[PDB]
RNA sequence: GUGGGAGAGGGUGGUGGAAUUCCCGGAGUAGCGGUGAAAUGCGCAGAUACCGGGAGGAACGCCGAUGGCGAAGGCAGCCACCUGGUCCACCCGUGACGCUGAGGCGCGAAAGCGUGGGGAGCAAACCGGAUUAGAUACCCGGGUAGUCCACGCCCUAAACGAUGCGCGCUAGGUCUCUGGGUCUCCUGGGGGCCGAAGCUAACGCGUUAAGCGCGCCGCCUGGGGAGUACGGCCGCAAGGCUGAAACUCAAAGGAAUUGACGGGGGCCCGCACAAGCGGUGGAGCAUGUGGUUUAAUUCGAAGCAACGCGAAGAACCUUAC
């Protein structure tokens, strides 16, 4: 990425909720390019958000993704004599990429042996403000700013 | 406690730390702070942030004496001089003025090696 | 680059060797009590050299300052 | 000579404000200082930061310049006194009274020496703290001589324009300091830059010559040995001046050229880093290799660019042991 600002890939809107943000999440759940099994998993997960929540699946989803978005994150950087963990604002873009990554990550750190469940349960624990995902998000925000003494290394 | 309401705020900037001193209209200190008073103890006392906290600590402590408006006086250069100037303004205290009064000799004492060969 | 009407223009006749004319000399000092350069004084090499000698006399008499504190920053 | 001018030129006395340190008083409290990060250090016997009073030493901010003065070293707050040089105008006076200058005599940055004084800050040596593989250094905290004054020594230097002094001659352009004029501009003295002709190995120099010429002084004659030894002179000393030989080398050396290089600068690329996804390094095994073993373990490949490579087929064969 030395020559251009690398445009962002536009993803094919969802084959159901038609939302693009969903396809994104599905791609993260995916592995070994099993686009099928991936999407399936995300869908039975919306079905579980149903049989346990009178609320719309998609609504729960986008809600969680929102609480998992870090607005600040510490980025390393050298200033001669040591590396200073420098706090810094997080891009609208990176926020989403991070939120989604973390959800799948936490979801798979859960106990229930059914994939579709973990995702579902994680999406919920998130909507409320709990769960391994929101944890990282809060661990980083606090981990950043906790170094506010290096706010003058803007970058 | 003693009630002053109006006084002065001195900011001593240094490339090693910033320290603020609030005083009555005659220049007698009422309270003070610095990067060291707040947590910081190494090279962070110099930080613009440390200066901020030191500045706010100073104001609040001077609220206890019921002070409200100050006359800021700045001395020295130093990472975090301006943050203090700002930290005060936005802190209940009414900044009536800001004045730079850093001492500079009309060339008298030979500097330490570290500060020579200048100009 | 220091263009705000040189102090000489905005002024009339005056004895550059008069160390007591505070109202006139005072003009050649900056916000601080520092002697303005030539870019500001507008004076000439020879004139400016006499201004200095003059001002430094004023200062010792107390009519003029050596240094001023800057109001702002 | 007369009349004007500029200047940190020199000497003596006086004197002004800023800052640092220390002392005193106030107010005030837990740190300050310092670095890459730290520590030594200082602070509750109250430091740091702030206000007021005092003492002392040293140096003069802005003006300040690409500026000015001096033979050089060098000279910078302001005032007075004493004193040097120098430029211009007027063509007034003398009438070649001139140039250079071995030796002599004087001056001569810093450090250093002697006697006495002074001592704020800074600081060889030195005492400590860090750093490092070590660190008799670079960084940090201290600190004596010294730095300052007087008187007397020392006499060196990248004491440099690395360019001896004087005079005459040879296009201009442009900025500048200082004087005179009919004051767009002309004219004299000084400081810069670009350049005619010309010079130069080149770089460059070019009316401020490194050009063209004359006068006088100083100096050079390959490198190392060596600015040493000896002698002499000088010095309180440190040491200065003058200044070799044996031996030994095929060079030492100047300028410029093309590269290469840089813990030099600028601009710019690559899955180079960063962002990210999967993996190796751990296990079992397959395979190549090192090593070791063997009668033989055929040979080659070696960091990248050797190691599932030559081997796209080793039971005999292949096969070189
Ligand atoms: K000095
Ligand atoms: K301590
Ligand atoms: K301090
Ligand atoms: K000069
Ligand atoms: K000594
Ligand atoms: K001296
Ligand atoms: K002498
Ligand atoms: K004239
Ligand atoms: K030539
Ligand atoms: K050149
Ligand atoms: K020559
Ligand atoms: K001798
Ligand atoms: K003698
Ligand atoms: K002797
Ligand atoms: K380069
Ligand atoms: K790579
Ligand atoms: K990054
Ligand atoms: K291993
Ligand atoms: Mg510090
Ligand atoms: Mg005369
Ligand atoms: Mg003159
Ligand atoms: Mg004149
Ligand atoms: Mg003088
Ligand atoms: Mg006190
Ligand atoms: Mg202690
Ligand atoms: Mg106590
Ligand atoms: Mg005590
Ligand atoms: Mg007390
Ligand atoms: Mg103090
Ligand atoms: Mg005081
Ligand atoms: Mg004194
Ligand atoms: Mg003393
Ligand atoms: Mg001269
Ligand atoms: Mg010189
Ligand atoms: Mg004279
Ligand atoms: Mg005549
Ligand atoms: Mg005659
Ligand atoms: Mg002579
Ligand atoms: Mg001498
Ligand atoms: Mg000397
Ligand atoms: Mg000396
Ligand atoms: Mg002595
Ligand atoms: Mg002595
Ligand atoms: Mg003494
Ligand atoms: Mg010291
Ligand atoms: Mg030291
Ligand atoms: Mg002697
Ligand atoms: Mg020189
Ligand atoms: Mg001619
Ligand atoms: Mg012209
Ligand atoms: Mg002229
Ligand atoms: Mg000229
Ligand atoms: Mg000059
Ligand atoms: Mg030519
Ligand atoms: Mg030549
Ligand atoms: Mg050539
Ligand atoms: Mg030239
Ligand atoms: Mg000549
Ligand atoms: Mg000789
Ligand atoms: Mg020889
Ligand atoms: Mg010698
Ligand atoms: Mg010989
Ligand atoms: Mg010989
Ligand atoms: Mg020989
Ligand atoms: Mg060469
Ligand atoms: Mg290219
Ligand atoms: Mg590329
Ligand atoms: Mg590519
Ligand atoms: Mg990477
Ligand atoms: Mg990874
Ligand atoms: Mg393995
Ligand atoms: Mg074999
Ligand atoms: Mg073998
Ligand atoms: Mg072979
Ligand atoms: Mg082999
Ligand atoms: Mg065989």
């Amino acid at each position: 990425a030395r020559r251009r600002r690398a445009e962002v890939r536009q993803l094919q809107p969802d084959l159901v909720y038609g939302d693009v943000l969903v396809t994104a999440f599905i791609n993260k759940i995916m592995r070994d390019g099993k686009k099928n099994l991936a999407a399936r998993i995300f869908y039975d997960a919306c079905k579980i958000i149903q049989e346990k929540t009178g609320q719309e699946p998609l609504k729960v989803f986008k809600q969680a993704v929102e609480n998992v978005k870090p607005r600040m994150e510490v980025r390393s950087r050298r200033v001669g004599g040591a590396n200073y963990q420098v706090p810094m604002e997080v891009s609208p873009r990176r926020q989403q990429s991070l939120a989604l990554r973390w959800l799948v990550q936490a979801a798979n750190q859960r106990p229930e042996r059914r994939a579709a469940v973990r995702i579902a349960h994680e999406l919920m624990d998130a909507a409320e403000g709990k769960g391994g995902a929101v944890k990282k998000k809060e661990d980083v925000e606090r981990m950043a700013e906790a170094n506010r003494a290096y706010a003058h290394y803007r970058w | 406690k003693r009630q002053v309401a109006s006084g002065r705020a001195y900011i001593h900037a240094s490339y090693n730390n910033t320290i603020v001193t609030i005083t009555d209209p005659d220049g007698n200190p009422i309270t003070w702070s610095s990067g060291g008073v707040i947590g910081y103890k190494g090279s962070r006392k110099g930080t613009p942030y440390a200066a901020q906290l030191a500045a706010l600590d100073a104001a609040k402590k001077a609220m206890a004496y019921g002070m409200q408006s100050v006359d800021v006086i700045v001395r020295g250069t130093g990472a975090g001089r301006e943050q203090a100037i700002r930290a005060l303004q936005a802190s209940g205290l009414q900044v009536k003025s800001i004045v730079d009064d850093t001492p500079v000799p009309h060339n008298g004492c030979r500097p330490k090696k570290k500060f020579r060969k200048a100009s | 680059p220091s263009r705000k009407a040189k102090v000489k223009a905005t002024l009339g006749e005056f004895d550059l060797r008069d160390y007591r004319n505070v109202e006139v000399l005072k003009r050649f000092l900056s916000e601080t009590g520092k002697i303005l350069p030539r870019r500001r004084t507008g004076l000439s090499g020879k004139e400016q050299r006499i201004l200095a000698k003059t001002i430094k006399r004023a200062r010792i008499l107390g009519l003029l300052p050596f240094t001023e504190k800057l109001v702002r920053k």
